[PDB]
RNA sequence: UUGAUGAAUAACUUUUCGAAUCGCAUGGCCUUGUGCUGGCGAUGGUUCAUUCAAAUUUCUGCCCUAUCAACUUUCGAUGGUAGGAUAGUGGCCUACCAUGGUUUCAACGGGUAACGGGGAAUAAGGGUUCGAUUCCGGAGAGGGAGCCUGAGAAACGGCUACCACAUCCAAGGAAGGGCAGGCUUACCCAAUCCUAAUUCAGGGAGGUAGUGACAAUAAAUAACGAUACAGGGCCCAUUCGGGUCUUGUAAUUGGAAUGAGUACAAUGUAAAUACCUUAACGAGGAACAAUUGGAGGGCAAGUCUGGUGCCAG
RNA sequence: GCUCAUUAAAUCAGUUAUCGUUUAUUUGAUAGUCAUGGUAUAACUGUGGUAAU
């Protein structure tokens, strides 16, 4: 079992496999985890398929019915009961926190472009790290950028280049999942780039450029994070 | 209740072994009922009834024993008629050897158990009804009995 | 008779319900027999019996108490719909 | 300087697809035929991305050793180019072309009992550093060799020979691959997770109970009281002897307690078994009747042996 | 799934690189170029052979 999925070594042997789909398998948390183990909604395994299949929850504005269903970082989980809606976002201590957001709130999500490259008849597109291709982007839309979503459609509302002082969210690494709003981008022999960050104390922390996750600028966040 | 149960189970093990015990194995059957038993139960005796593995003892190697499988009489029924029913009747006796070799000259003497000492008069062996097959199991057609 | 105590409330709408941890005082007798507690946390609200169900009670030892989790449904129905088949039988 | 723009042709193909697919809404025009037209989906399907993978790959990090100083080109070693093969890189393979590679900074070679090691992973809230879990590495399914499907296997719960076993035959043929034990084939899919078209069905995954007391632990086999009758009981001492006292009873007798069993329910569980809880019973000695081990005397119209009576053994 | 035979830059551990690759399933994008064609498996009906499938 994981570090972040907050489990107990208790309560049975096997651990509950993710799910193929959109987030990378150590980076996701299944919604079996998420339903009956911290949020303590259902017991059994198999109340969670009662509310699956009752269609209770809503991922990312779709239906999502999949007991190992694999959530990850970022992710706007809309329970229709409650009228309540939640959104992943990773904790410093090294495991995932389930957050309150608003109905405003849930209508946009933050993306990592991964890739851009021009598709076929000439029109570009970007890829985002929960895999949501989108046609027609902005082309000042370029690598590492964050990209908010319009979840009523799949449309581009706003964009963020990545450039030095403005607050970033780490997703890998050892330093993983803090602010820290950047030193600057170092450059190294194989990339290896390590865009460097220092926290509200002002500490210089490391990890990879791969890991970065712009969150907003220098000041003001894009999204609300949980404060504590 | 087991715990009841169990506990009589050791108070006959350790009361059969105070009189037995070799390495006596005493087991438990189920339940007579269907006018059977349960085929684990069966297999489990006819398991350790094969690995038994007897020792010889010592009257037994000094005697000539047999049992005997099937009694005839070989009387004249003519006999019978003129004697009427006094006669001591010629018995022809059936069964296997056992022990230390009987000696085939007739006359030796010989006693049935309740009956009286006797001897013999005529002696013939045959092919036995139940041979001994001539790391494989045992073909179903010779496995046999003889009744 | 039985005196009943309710702790950690705690409503459930995904499944319609309210859970509960019950805390069941035995002053004399010798347990509480489900049933009968089925009985009193029915009337203690509406629920009509069988939209109640109690599981978990494992006895404080040497009597005197016994502590488990209580889940009380709505709209009766439900009860054939989101309890296992081994509670529709008790 | 500030901004702001830029950086399909021509052919081919054992012609692939361009839907003879499904559910809700039933509406619109006129030549009124059951005509013409028309919304929202769902499923395919091409390509792309995504993930589950898999394949190579980059880099850094292993134990002993110079009584191994050269090693490799002695199955290509180093590389060039071209082709092939493959999912693809590639001396992977082969042509042709150059003579290189690693090395005292230890190459290469040898030893490794490499049951030793990996924070691989929690762990032990004072057992001082304990535990369990996971990972070894390779090969095989009688032995060789060749093949076929499939995202994945160079698959033994496939085919073809060969070599060797071995079973059925009516003698024409047909068919087949050791494993536990010696010097439970029980119940269950709830929990757990998995599987699936998927609440349902399923898993000898998993849990439960049986034969398996070795060893080790906390109880019980009795509490309490009255009356009677006797005068003696114990201690020290080598001998004589001394010391001290409410002690003794194969004696009657009264109630009061109780679990070892026996025995309803409830709880538990998927269902039980068991524990827990709990009614109903359940103690007077021939009982609801623990043993092993040591010390010591005594008895007969007894027996035996010895003896200088009746004694000694 | 079980069983037999011991590997020192190999395994393994992390790390890349896949613009070097393939991918069923997962997810996200994406196609304007006859009220019904033509075949086809059997089951079955009945006859037999074969020690036998």
């Amino acid at each position: 079992a994981p570090h972040h999925w907050l489990l107990d070594k208790l309560s049975g042997c096997y651990a509950p496999r993710p799910s193929a789909g959109p987030h990378k398998l150590r980076e996701s948390l299944p919604l079996i985890v998420f339903l009956r183990n911290r949020l303590k909604y259902a017991l059994n395994g198999r109340e969670v398929k009662a509310i699956l299949m009752q269609r209770h929850v809503k991922v990312d504005g779709k239906v999502r019915t999949d007991t190992t269903y694999p959530a990850g970082f970022m992710d706007v989980i809309t329970l229709d009961a409650t009228n309540e809606n939640f959104r992943l976002v990773y904790d410093v201590k090294g495991r995932f926190a389930v957050h309150r957001i608003t109905d405003e709130e849930a209508s946009y999500k933050l993306g990592k472009v991964k890739k851009v490259q021009l598709g076929k008849k000439g029109v570009p597109y970007v890829v985002t790290h929960d895999g949501r291709t989108i046609r027609y982007p902005d082309p000042n839309i370029k690598v590492n950028d964050t990209v908010k979503i319009d979840l009523a459609s799949g449309k581009i509302t706003d964009f963020i280049k990545f450039d030095a002082g403005k607050l970033v969210y780490v997703t890998g690494g050892r330093n993983l999942g803090r602010i820290g709003t950047i030193v600057h981008k170092e450059r190294h022999d194989g990339g290896f780039d390590l865009v460097h960050i220092k926290d509200s104390l002002d500490n210089t922390f490391v990890t990879r450029l791969n890991n970065v996750f712009v969150i907003g600028e220098q000041g003001k966040p894009y999204i609300s994070l949980p404060k504590g | 209740s087991q715990s009841t149960l169990r506990a009589s189970k050791k108070r006959l093990k350790h009361r059969f072994w105070t009189e037995v015990y070799q390495g006596a194995k005493l087991f438990y059957l189920s339940g007579v009922i269907n006018g059977r038993y349960p085929d684990r139960e069966i297999l489990n005796l006819s398991r350790f009834i094969s690995v038994m593995k007897f020792r010889p003892l010592k009257w037994r190697n000094e005697h000539p024993y047999m049992l005997a499988d099937r009694f005839t009489d070989l009387t004249h029924p003519e006999l019978i008629e003129t004697q009427g029913l006094q006669i001591d009747r010629k018995v022809a006796i059936y069964g296997y050897l056992h022990g230390t070799p009987l000696p085939s000259a007739p006359g030796t003497r010989v006693h049935i158990a309740g009956v009286g000492d006797f001897s013999v008069a005529q002696i013939e062996k045959l092919p036995d009804p139940c041979p001994t097959p001539f790391r494989k199991r045992l073909d179903d057609k010779d496995k046999l009995i003889y009744a | 008779a039985v005196t009943i105590r309710t702790r950690k409330v705690i409503s459930n709408p995904l499944l319609a319900r309210k859970q509960f941890v019950v805390d069941v005082l035995h002053p004399n007798r010798a347990n509480v027999s489900k049933d009968e507690l089925r009985e009193k946390l029915a009337e203690v609200y509406k629920a009509e019996k069988d939209a109640v169900s109690v599981f978990g009670f494992r006895t404080q030892f040497g009597g005197g108490k016994s502590v488990g989790f209580g889940l009380v449904y709505n709209s009766v129905a439900e009860a054939k719909k989101f309890e296992p088949t081994y509670r529709l039988v008790r």
